[PDB]
C-alpha cells in the first residue's frame, strides 16, 4: 500500500518532473515499442516512425492521465474509471504490457533526472505506477 | 489426514500437493484445491469466463482444462455451483476418474474447528500473476497472517452498518464481504496475492495434531499489494453443503 | 541474437562502466524496491532501511561479483547458455531463487545504467541491453 | 458477452453482406488497358474502392491472377483517364497469395470503416 | 562464518604454492630477443603463461624491470614465432608498478582458473 511518506515522495517527484512529462511519455512509448516489438500489436493503425506526432500525442495523453492520478492519489479508482474500462474489456490489453510500460517510464525518468531519482523516490514511483497498473488492469476478464 | 511430504515469495519444492491449476478456453489461469479423491474447490468467478452468466454449468464443464501435480492433466466430469453464488463464490468440480493419491497429488481435508483467529499464520500457494504480471512458471507460496474482520470491512466498504456503506476499494473492484468471509493482511516482506490465485486454500498447520487444514478459499485476488487485505470464504461456514454435495454424488 | 551495430554499441558503452559502483547500486535498488528478496541476503546483516543497504560493503562486493559475471557474459555473447551454466545450477539447486528475480535484477541494472549514462542511453542501445539481460535471465532460469 | 453492457459508440456498428458469388466483380480503371489502374469493386451493383492500408504486391498478385493477367509489378499506373468518386470502401486483410480470387481472401470487409 | 552453509563451488576452491625463493623464474619467449615476446613463467619445474586481466603498460613495466630491460612500450612481436603451448595460467589483479619483482605484486595467483 502507498504509505503517507510514499505519497509525499511521489508528489514531490511528479512536481519536479514538470512540463517535460509529455516528452517523457512519448519517449517511454517509443522505448517500449523498440525493446519489445510484441507490444505493437495493439497499435495497428499507428504511425510508429521516428518523430511521429501520433505517438507523441499518445504519450502526452498517458502522461496527463498519470498526472491526474497523482493529483487524486487518495481516490485513484474513480480517477481512472474510463481508462480502466477501456483497457479492460474494449482493448483487452494484457497485464504484462502494463508492467513493461511502467519500467520503460521509470528508466526514462532515470535518464533525464538522475539527481532527484534517489532510491526512496525510486521505491515511491514504483509503488505508484504499480497501483495505477493494478487499477487499470483490475477488471480484466 | 494432512501429511505433506515437506512442510516447507518462495518457490515450492515439494510442499503443496492440494494445489491445482486451471485454464479457461481463452487462456486465463486460476487456482483450485483438492478436497478428496474426486472433488475440488474453486471460486465461482473462475467459471463465468468469456461468456455470459446466463449459461448452464453443463456449458461450463467441458471448456476448462485442469492440471494437478507436475503438469498432470485431468478431465472434468461435472461442475456444481453454490445456490447463493451471488454472495458466496464457492464452486465444486468433479473429476472424470478418482485420482491415484501420491506425493504429488493429495487432498487437503477440512476444518473441524474455526482457525480464523486474528494473528494466526497460514500458507497460500498459487499459480497467479507475479511482479511483472506474467503467470508464474513455478509454483509460488506465501505466508499470511489472519486479519481483523472489522478493519477489512472498513477498508473495502467504509462502515460496518449496511445503511452507511459506500465503495472504497483501492483497486476498483469490490469483494463480496459478509458473515461467510474473513480477511488476511500482507506478509512481513510486503508479499500479497494478485490475479489468478483465486480458489487457493488458506492452509493452517495445527501442531497438536500435526495436520494441515484448509481454512479458506481465496475469493478476492485483485489486491496485488495495492489493497491491504485479501478476502477468503470460510470453509467452516461451507462444510455442510460440501458434505451434502459429496454424499449426493 | 544481436546485430553487428547493436554488438558494437553495447560493447562500446560497456567499456565506459565502472565495476565498483554500478553493480552495488543496482543490487541495493533491488533490495529496497522488492523487500521479499532480503531473505536470501540475510547473511549480509542489517537490510532494514534504504541507507543501510546503500551503506553496506557486502552489497558492493556482491555487486562487483555479479557485474564481473555480466562482463563475462558480454564477452561470451554467442555462447551465453554455456557461459552461465554453473551459475544456473547454483541458483537452481542451493538457493531456490525464482526465474523472475533474475529479470528483476536485469531491469534494475538497466535502470542504474540509465541513471549513470544520462542522455547517452539512446533507445537503440537500450534495446540491445534489454536483449542481453533477457538472454542472461533465460540462461540462468533452469 | 453481457447484453447491453459494452462501450462501443454508434460509429462501430456491424453489418453483413451475403451473395451467391456470381454477382461480385472487380475491375481496373483509369489506366491504359484491362490490367492497369485503380481497383474498382462491384458488389451488388454498388461502386467502391480498395483501401491502401495493407495493400502490397502479394495481394495485387491475386487481384491480377483473377482478371486473367500475369504477376503484379507495381502499385501505380499512368493516368490515361480520370476516375469518378465513390463513398464505400473495401478493406482487405492479409491474403495468402495463392488463392484464385480476391473473394477467397479471409475476412475482407465491405463498407463501414472509412479510409482516412 | 560457518561450515558448509555457503554457495561456493568446486571450480573456485583454494590452494597454496610455497617456495624459498630460489626457483622463481620469469622470462620472455617467442620474439626477437630476450627482452620481447610472450611472458613465460617457471616455478618448481612447471612452466606456464599469464592472462590479460589488466595487462597495462604501468603494470607491465615490472616484468621488464625484473629482467634488466628498460620500460614497457607495447604488447606484440615482429621476428620469431612458434612457441610451446602449456595448459596452465597465472592471474594478477593489480600492481602499482614500483615493485621490482613480479613475485611481490599483491595477490598473484598461480593456477586454478581458466580465463576463456
Ligand atoms: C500507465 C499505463 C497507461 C496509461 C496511464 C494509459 C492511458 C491511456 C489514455 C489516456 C488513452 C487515451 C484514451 C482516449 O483518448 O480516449 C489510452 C488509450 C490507449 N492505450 Fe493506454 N494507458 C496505459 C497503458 C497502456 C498499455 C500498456 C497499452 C498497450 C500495450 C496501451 C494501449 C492503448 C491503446 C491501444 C489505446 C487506444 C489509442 C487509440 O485508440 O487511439 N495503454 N491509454
Ligand atoms: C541475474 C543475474 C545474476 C548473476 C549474474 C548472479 C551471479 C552470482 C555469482 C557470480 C555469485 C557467486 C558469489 C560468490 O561465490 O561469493 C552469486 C551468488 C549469490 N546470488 Fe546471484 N546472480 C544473479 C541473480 C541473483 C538474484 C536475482 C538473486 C536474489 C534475488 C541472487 C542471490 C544470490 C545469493 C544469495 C548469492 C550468495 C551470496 C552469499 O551467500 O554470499 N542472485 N550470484
Ligand atoms: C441461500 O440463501 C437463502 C436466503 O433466504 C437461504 O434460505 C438458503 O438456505 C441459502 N442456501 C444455502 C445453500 O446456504
Amino acid at each position: 500500500v502507498l504509505s503517507p511518506a510514499d505519497k509525499t515522495n511521489v508528489k514531490a517527484a511528479w512536481g519536479k518532473v514538470g512540463a517535460h512529462a509529455g516528452e517523457y511519455g512519448a519517449e517511454a512509448l517509443e522505448r517500449m515499442f523498440l525493446s519489445f516489438p510484441t507490444t505493437k500489436t495493439y497499435f495497428p493503425h499507428f504511425d510508429l516512425s521516428h518523430g511521429s506526432a501520433q505517438v507523441k500525442g499518445h504519450g502526452k495523453k498517458v502522461a496527463d492521465a498519470l498526472t491526474n492520478a497523482v493529483a487524486h492519489v487518495d481516490d485513484m479508482p474513480n480517477a481512472l474509471s474510463a481508462l480502466s474500462d477501456l483497457h479492460a474489456h474494449k482493448l483487452r490489453v494484457d497485464p504484462v504490457n502494463f508492467k513493461l510500460l511502467s519500467h520503460c517510464l521509470l528508466v526514462t525518468l532515470a535518464a533525464h533526472l538522475p539527481a532527484e531519482f534517489t532510491p526512496a523516490v525510486h521505491a515511491s514511483l514504483d509503488k505508484f505506477l504499480a497501483s495505477v497498473s493494478t487499477v487499470l488492469t483490475s477488471k480484466y476478464r | 489426514c494432512g501429511k505433506p511430504k515437506n512442510p516447507a515469495h518462495l518457490d515450492a519444492k515439494g510442499s503443496f500437493p492440494w494445489q491445482a491449476k486451471m485454464v479457461s478456453h481463452h487462456n486465463l489461469t486460476t487456482g483450485a484445491t483438492l478436497i478428496n479423491e474426486q472433488w475440488l474447490l474453486t471460486t465461482a468467478k473462475n467459471l463465468f469466463l468469456n461468456h455470459s452468466e446466463n449459461a448452464t454449468a453443463k456449458d461450463i464443464a467441458p471448456t476448462l482444462t485442469l492440471y494437478v501435480g507436475k503438469k498432470q492433466l485431468v478431465e472434468i466430469e461435472k461442475v456444481v455451483l453454490h445456490p447463493n453464488y451471488s454472495q458466496v463464490d464457492i464452486g465444486l468440480i468433479k473429476l472424470k476418474q478418482k485420482v491415484s493419491v501420491n506425493e504429488r497429488v493429495m487432498p487437503i481435508c477440512l476444518p473441524s474447528k474455526d482457525y480464523a483467529e486474528v494473528g494466526r499464520v497460514g500458507y497460500v500457494s498459487g499459480w497467479g500473476r507475479n511482479a511483472n504480471f506474467k503467470f508464474t512458471d513455478h509454483l509460488k507460496y506465501v505466508m499470511l497472517p489472519v486479519a481483523d474482520q472489522d478493519q477489512c470491512i472498513r477498508h473495502y466498504e467504509g462502515s460496518t452498518v449496511p445503511e452507511k456503506k459506500t465503495p472504497k476499494s483501492p483497486v476498483g473492484v469490490q469483494p463480496i464481504l459478509n458473515e461467510h468471509t474473513f480477511c488476511a493482511g500482507m506478509s512481513k516482506y510486503q508479499e500479497d496475492t494478485c490475479y489468478g490465485d483465486a480458489g487457493s486454500a488458506f492452509a493452517v498447520h495445527d501442531l497438536e495434531e500435526d495436520t494441515w487444514y484448509a481454512t479458506g478459499i481465496l475469493s478476492f485476488d485483485k489486491s496485488c499489494a495495492v489493497a491491504e487485505y485479501g478476502v477468503y470464504v470460510k470453509v467452516t461456514s461451507i462444510q455442510d453443503w460440501v458434505q451434502k454435495t459429496i454424499a449426493e454424488n | 541474437h544481436l546485430t553487428p551495430e547493436e554488438k558494437s554499441a553495447v560493447t562500446a558503452l560497456w567499456g565506459k562502466v565502472n565495476v565498483d559502483e554500478v553493480g552495488g547500486e543496482a543490487l541495493g535498488r533491488l533490495l529496497v524496491v522488492y523487500p521479499w528478496t532480503q531473505r536470501f541476503f540475510e547473511s549480509f546483516g542489517d537490510l532494514s532501511t534504504p541507507d543501510a543497504v546503500m551503506g553496506n560493503p557486502k552489497v558492493k562486493a556482491h555487486g562487483k561479483k555479479v557485474l564481473g559475471a555480466f562482463s563475462d557474459g558480454l564477452a561470451h555473447l554467442d555462447n551465453l547458455k554455456g557461459t552461465f551454466a554453473t551459475l544456473s545450477e547454483l541458483h537452481c539447486d542451493k538457493l531456490h531463487v525464482d526465474p523472475e528475480n533474475f529479470r528483476l535484477l536485469g531491469n534494475v541494472l538497466v535502470c542504474v545504467l540509465a541513471h549513470h549514462f544520462g542522455k547517452e542511453f539512446t533507445p537503440p542501445v537500450q534495446a540491445a541491453y534489454q536483449k542481453v539481460v533477457a538472454g542472461v535471465a533465460n540462461a540462468l532460469a533452469h | 458477452h453481457e447484453w447491453g453492457k459494452h462501450y462501443c459508440n454508434h460509429n462501430e456498428d456491424a453489418g453483413v453482406t451475403c451473395s451467391d458469388g456470381s454477382d461480385l466483380e472487380l475491375r481496373l480503371r483509369g489506366g491504359g488497358s484491362r490490367c492497369a489502374g485503380t481497383v474498382e469493386v462491384e458488389i451488388q451493383r454498388l461502386l467502391g474502392k480498395v483501401c491502401d492500408r495493407g495493400w502490397g504486391l502479394k495481394e495485387a498478385d491475386v487481384v491480377c491472377r483473377q482478371l486473367g493477367c500475369g504477376s503484379a509489378l507495381k502499385t501505380s499506373y499512368q493516368v490515361y483517364s480520370k476516375i469518378q468518386a465513390t463513398n464505400t470502401w473495401l478493406f482487405l486483410s492479409s491474403c495468402n497469395g495463392n488463392e484464385t480470387s480476391l473473394w477467397d481472401c479471409k475476412n475482407w470487409q465491405w463498407g463501414g470503416l472509412t479510409c482516412d
